[PDB]
């Protein structure tokens, strides 16, 4: 049973371990997915005036 | 390790005999006569100190002497 | 104990021998690659007279015989080790002989010649076998990961291999091997331990304190921070039962064992990091394909069983390349033996069994034309 | 020391640095293009401080300093190695400031415009330095060649430039460098030497291993044949003693180094071999003048050395070419210094006195203005 | 007694104590690392109620005294005989305080943290000294024979350290300790002799056995063969008298003692001999400085003084070397105490007077960072 708890022990110490390091991956993953988004829609609203001005043309 | 816990406790030694002081409890006139108390002290302890220098003093011939029989009976 | 006519696949890694039948999806036969010596002269009588163990029944007795490895960084010291293995894996294990089924055995790239003509020639001429083939160990272990794209990183016990694979196209000119491996790690630990205060001096020792690496050791998300919240320790050391009973304290040593490898400059050599060799691999490479490298790296070999390999990939990588583009570095479970699971699925394909080399073409062309052969 | 008032011809070649006065035949100072960097941190109290080797102090000591190759494949990698070699060149063996001669500095065709604006600026505003040029190694190769005809096949160490020169006229548009060179045929070496069984990953080894084959490495007359006779060798194999005293026995590996050169395909690049480039190359010329350049080919270079390069490109360029016309080939003695020798024979003419640039038109121009004023 | 503020020289190695001021060619004070303690309680008055005796004082008595080691393999077991041994040194023979001058000592290489902590504790709290520096022995050795290059061999009473320095350049991952010296060569003498017939067991009989050993045993140019002509013994065994009278008689014993650091097997160790260990080390190394290293070996430790040593070095390396390149080995005179002659001419210098470590930056730093800053 010695045995047994010391495998278990460092079984879940592992993934644990991959919890900690994916929770932070996913963390990092959303903060790039959202700050290309904002760089796509603010060249959108660069499109958007550029437009606007080729209108006022 | 004991050592450092030697010299721990020589440092343990130097802090037993400071204890917390209460001013607080006091009135005017008291605190002076206990200021006086406080002086006594300083000066009992500078009495101890210097006894130990002029012993320190004396002792230091000893070993003098001490080292010469050292090096007239060899 | 088998009924089908298929070659055995035998994986001789560095550190491990992994021998079972074709077809299986893990192997049976697992036990270091060690020779344990009779290091006195015994006046006892009834004991056996076997001079040479092996296996198992070494590991099972370290103190008395003095514990031998039979591959060093790859080339192969001593022969007789080798025949001593494959004797015992054939008539003490697999209980069958070679001379009913084939033999697909696994080698590591960039392996010297004799090695190659010495192990053909001890499997054609001493053992009688109806046919061999050499593969290496990259190819099988993309073929387990179920792709034909990416960087296989293969860290055995003594040689770190880095094999870029694009489409299916093997790239011997780029393959650049290094003997930075779990060895160097654990003499590594041993030199840091005996800094610690525990000295120990003896192969024995050495074998539990690689154990005990594998057991604990992982890799750090960030070295000189972990360094400084260690300075003070609480829950960063951890104290490990030894086996024996001695009480054993480790702490900040685990995730700075592994560390040797993204410095060798602590075993004072010029080479790289595994990282940084395998970044001028890269640039090795064509742009073209690059980016593809970048999003099908694979690791294969016992030692990336630590914990905390892939996030420091990442972290290193995306330090070194650009963090424009995505760089997805992919491990599939069970790595360490996927390549002897490729083996099984190479060993059933009837092409395959078409692609082997008789003994008698062998011996009239001879070992060297053999080599031209396989390429 | 020198008291005549005349430039200070300084080659500065991939793989070797030839410095020396203008009016000599032969380089005074030579040594190899290396930087040795102390690689770890010692607590000893005595030695030179400096933090810099260079030249024959870094070959003196190869096990202690890491290597670094201060040009590669022609981009300027470090410009701190540029100063240490100048500034050593200047203070440590010539034993004379720039301040009281000329340079006339030599650079490889078809160069960055950073790596000639940099060299340019060091010389004229941290050195004080009265006038600079910068000249193409094929003219002066030409020139100490005593002909106006030909095409130029310099080959260093890790580029290797075709100048096609007709009549003494220059072909900017023809000019075509390919980075195989000495450092990839070392590269080869290396790794089929791993593949004989010796195994190394040092510089130091590596340029051991250079040096070998410098001195023995040669080129075949007709590779599969010497391979087929190689086979079963006798006196086709040699046995060379290392400077070290380890015996190394290297047979036909000497003649398949340098045939890299002829088959790029074994590093796996889509280039052609350079006779073949050099017959494309001779394509691309006008038909008129083909003839000629069949005729005055002349060749430069250290990677030159080596015996058996002229029977080669005269049968590959028969192979490829009619066999009609005459098409000999001319190698000059001592064609690896030839090119200094030019800038030699350069220097003394008054009307290259004339067609220097002084420090004050260059710092109003700008070095952008210089790079139009010299071509 | 001392008119120069220089710091006292204590080199406190393991087995003998030689402490001594700067600028001295030899230790004044020179006595065995050995504590007597007072083994029984006696009813007398009068006796030193002395309860720690230390150096010639116990050595005067060892038959009331238990005789304890305060260094064993190089970790020190107990803390109070250090103190003891400094405050005797300091206030028993230099006579001279340690609060007036600096204190250089020398430490094993490849020591405990914990060892090198506590004796700086010991010297910066309990004590007042102004300033201290820890050295390793190689280096001072290395110093004393006056050269920059070559294999310190430093072979004390417990512990066998190899430290190879190139050129003057220190390689702390080849440093490689072994616990085997003149206390397993005490052991085997003691355990032979009690085969032959005279059985003690006892530490003052030890060490009388340890001192005609030092006397009288010598190493053998060649073991079977001074086995075979001993066989029938004549002068090869010497009758040596006791310092108490009794009549020993000891042959070949004496040359097979020794002979157990070439053949650990002896002590039933997995461990290599020391010429093997040497060997094994000078492969570590790069193969461009080995020939140096072999033409610049050197010995150190008082147990190089027996009789025979640097020819069966001699021999042993040139039957395991190759027999084509010279290999000298130099033994400087008196190279025991070349050590403590190193740091004499080490605290000369008026850098190295810049390079101590005062109380106050330990005492804000701590001891730790102290150990970081030394390296
Ligand atoms: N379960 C494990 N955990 C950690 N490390 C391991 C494990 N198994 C093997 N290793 C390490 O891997 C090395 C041997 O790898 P190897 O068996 O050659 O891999 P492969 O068989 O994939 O080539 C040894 O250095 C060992 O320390
Ligand atoms: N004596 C020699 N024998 C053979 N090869 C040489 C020799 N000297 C130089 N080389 C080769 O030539 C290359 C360097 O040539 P380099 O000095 O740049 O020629 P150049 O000075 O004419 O431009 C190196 O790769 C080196 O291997
Ligand atoms: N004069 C001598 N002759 C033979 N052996 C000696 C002598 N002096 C010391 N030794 C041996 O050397 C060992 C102690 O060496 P040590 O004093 O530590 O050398 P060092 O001071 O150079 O480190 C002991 O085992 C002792 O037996
Ligand atoms: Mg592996
Ligand atoms: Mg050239
Ligand atoms: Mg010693």
């Amino acid at each position: 049973l010695s045995d047994k708890l010391k495998e278990a022990e460092t079984r879940a110490e592992f993934a644990e371990r991959s919890v900690t390091k994916l929770e932070k991956s996913i963390d990092d993953l959303e903060d790039e997915l959202y700050a290309q988004k904002l760089k796509y829609k603010a060249i959108s609203e660069e499109l958007d005036h550029a437009l606007n001005d080729m209108t006022s043309i | 390790g004991k050592r450092q816990t030697e010299r721990e406790k020589k440092k343990k030694i130097l802090a037993e005999r400071r204890k917390v002081l209460a001013i607080d409890h006091l009135n005017e006139d008291q605190l002076r006569e206990k200021a006086k108390e406080l002086w006594q002290s300083i000066y009992n302890l500078e009495a101890e100190k210097f006894d130990l220098q002029e012993k320190f003093k004396q002792q230091k011939y000893e070993i003098n002497v001490l080292r010469n029989r050292i090096n007239d009976n060899q | 104990d088998e009924d089908e006519t298929t070659a055995l696949v035998c994986d001789n890694g560095s550190g491990l021998v992994k021998a079972g039948f074709a077809g299986d999806d893990a192997p049976r036969a697992v036990f270091p690659s060690i020779v344990g010596r009779p290091r006195h002269q015994g006046v006892m009588v009834g004991m056996g007279q076997k001079d040479s163990y092996v296996g198992d029944e070494a590991q099972s007795k370290r103190g008395i015989l003095t514990l031998k490895y039979p591959i060093e960084h790859g080339i192969i010291t001593n022969w007789d080790d080798m025949e001593k293995i494959w004797h015992h894996t054939f008539y003490n294990e697999l209980r069958v002989a070679p001379e009913e089924h084939p033999t697909l055995l696994t080698e590591a790239p960039l392996n010297p010649k004799a090695n190659r003509e010495k192990m053909t020639q001890i499997m054609f001429e001493t053992f009688n076998v109806p046919a061999m083939y050499v593969a290496i160990q990259a190819v099988l272990s993309l073929y387990a990961s179920g792709r034909t794209t990416g960087i296989v990183l293969d860290s055995g016990d003594g040689v770190t291999h880095n094999v870029p694979i694009y489409e299916g196209y093997a790239l011997p000119h780029a393959i650049m091997r290094l003997d930075l491996a779990g060895r160097d790690l654990t003499d590594y630990l041993m030199k840091i331990l005996t800094e610690r205060g525990y000295s120990f001096v003896t192969t024995a020792e050495r074998e539990i304190v690689r154990d005990i690496k594998e057991k604990l050791c992982y890799v750090a998300l960030d070295f000189e921070n972990e360094m400084a919240t260690a300075a003070s320790s609480s829950s960063l050391e951890k104290s490990y039962e030894l086996p024996d009973g001695q009480v054993i304290t480790i702490g900040n040593e685990r995730f700075r064992c592994p560390e040797t490898l993204f410095q060798p400059s602590f075993i004072g050599m010029e080479s790289a990091g595994i990282h940084e060799t395998t970044y001028n691999s890269i640039m090795k490479c064509d742009i073209d394909i690059r980016k593809d490298l970048y999003a099908n790296n694979v690791m294969s070999g016992g030692t990336t069983m630590y914990p905390g390999i892939a996030d420091r990939m990442q972290k290193e990588i995306t330090a070194l390349a650009p963090s424009t583009m995505k760089i997805k570095i992919i491990a599939p479970p069970e790595r360490k033996y996927s390549v002897w699971i490729g083996g099984s699925i190479l060993a059933s394909l009837s092409t395959f069994q078409q692609m082997w080399i008789t003994k008698q073409e062998y011996d009239e062309a001879g070992p060297s034309i053999v080599h031209r052969k396989c390429f």
